């Protein structure tokens, strides 16, 4: 088993009130069953697509998350992970970098 | 050069509403195909694939998806059985396909994992299944003394390198495109640690060199890079950062080497 | 296109 390696980013470089696209990419994990949940102050985000399951060269398991958003300032965005090698959910926030 | 690569994942334990089995095929690394066992129909994933196929195409490559569902249906059970297991979650995987090398040489591939550990392997060039753990002896025996090696061998030669070189040219506009970066430098001072980042947003194609420079010398101490990853609609996206004292700020540059920028393009925070 | 093929493990 392998734990997920999760990383958050935008489409495009943030700005507040400009549409933009919030991903969640989590690789190299097994067993391929996960959870992958984008969120918006502590609430699931309307809009999400996910990948089909897929996996890298090395056998390991990946899925990318996103869903169309306008970032706000003074709102926090995430991305919540679940996965059996983990003892609780994971979340990794988003950084605006603006 | 070019790829086609096709692969398949078989879970006992795929979570609710998810389904056991799903294939999908690349050209060049982009997603072209999809079937899994809860649709049940192989589609087209690319604008270009489905502009340049026709029903019969679609109807012959979900009969080919519908075998395969059905083979690894029981080889989950068939592996469980092989290795002394009960229940549990197992997944088996495979992949394979074909590679046009830029010199114009060719390699095949197919391969197997079973819980995520390689199990066996085709050696074209012997046309022997290499068995990579003793569970997967009694499959080698019984492909080799099948002669499933020829049918193999011709498939990965032969069909996988004549259809890569039509698909190459069906997705010609949309494969061999370049698309520009947008580039973001920013900082963050925490623990008296100034972290520099620098992300390269929506490049294409793939392949990229993202480093940091002081006082005009690239620098690699305490520099960290996530990788390439994906985003949405095909194109990609990376992040690198660096450790600097505060107030060391001006002295980085961020360089980015991509297809896309006939000169390397140079970022300041 | 994919392989048609009938190898069982």
């Amino acid at each position: 088993d392998l734990t997920p390696k999760v990383q958050v980013y935008s489409r495009f470089p943030a700005s507040a009130g400009t549409k933009n696209v919030l991903n969640c990419f989590a690789a190299g994990f097994h067993p391929p069953k996960i959870s992958i949940t984008l969120m918006k102050d502590g609430v699931p985000m309307e809009g999400a697509q996910y990948s089909d399951m897929s996996f890298n060269d090395d056998w390991t398991f990946q899925r990318l998350v996103h869903a169309d958003f306008t970032p706000s300032s003074g709102s926090t965005y995430a991305c919540k992970v679940e996965h059996e090698t983990l003892k609780e959910p994971q979340v990794y926030k988003w950084d605006p970098e603006f | 050069l070019h790829t086609l690569r096709y692969i398949s994942t078989a879970m006992t334990d795929p979570g609710p509403g998810q389904p056991w089995f799903v294939d999908v095929g690349y050209v060049d690394g982009e997603l072209f195909t999809h079937y899994n066992s809860t649709a049940r129909r192989a589609v087209p994933r690319t604008e270009w694939i489905a502009a340049n196929t026709d029903q019969q195409y679609w109807d012959s490559e979900t009969q080919t998806s519908q075998r395969s569902e059905q083979i690894d249906r029981d080889g989950l059970g068939i592996l469980q059985r092989r290795y002394n297991q009960t229940g549990g979650s197992h997944t088996v995987q495979w992949m394979y396909g074909c590679d046009i090398l830029e010199d114009g040489t060719i390699r095949g591939y197919r391969q197997y994992a079973y819980d995520g550990r390689d199990f066996i392997a085709f050696d074209k060039g012997t046309m022997t299944f290499t068995a990579a753990v003793p569970e997967a002896v009694p499959t080698k025996r019984k492909w080799e003394e099948g002669d499933y090696a020829e049918g193999l061998k011709q498939y990965l030669e032969e069909t996988c390198v004549e259809w890569l070189r039509r698909y190459v040219e069906y997705g010609k506009a949309e494969l061999g495109r370049r698309e520009r970066p947008e580039v973001r430098v920013w900082g963050k001072e925490a623990d008296g640690i100034l972290t520099l980042s620098c992300r390269a947003h929506g490049f294409y194609p793939r392949p990229i060199a993202v480093s940091w420079l002081k006082d005009g010398a690239v620098r690699g101490q305490d520099a960290q890079s996530g990788g390439i990853v994906p985003n949405g609609d095909g194109t990609y996206h990376t992040w690198v950062t660096i450790d600097a004292q505060p107030g060391d700020g001006d002295k980085y540059q961020c360089r980015v080497e991509h297809a896309s920028l006939p000169q390397p393009g140079l970022y300041s925070w | 296109i994919r392989h048609e093929n009938r190898m069982v493990l």
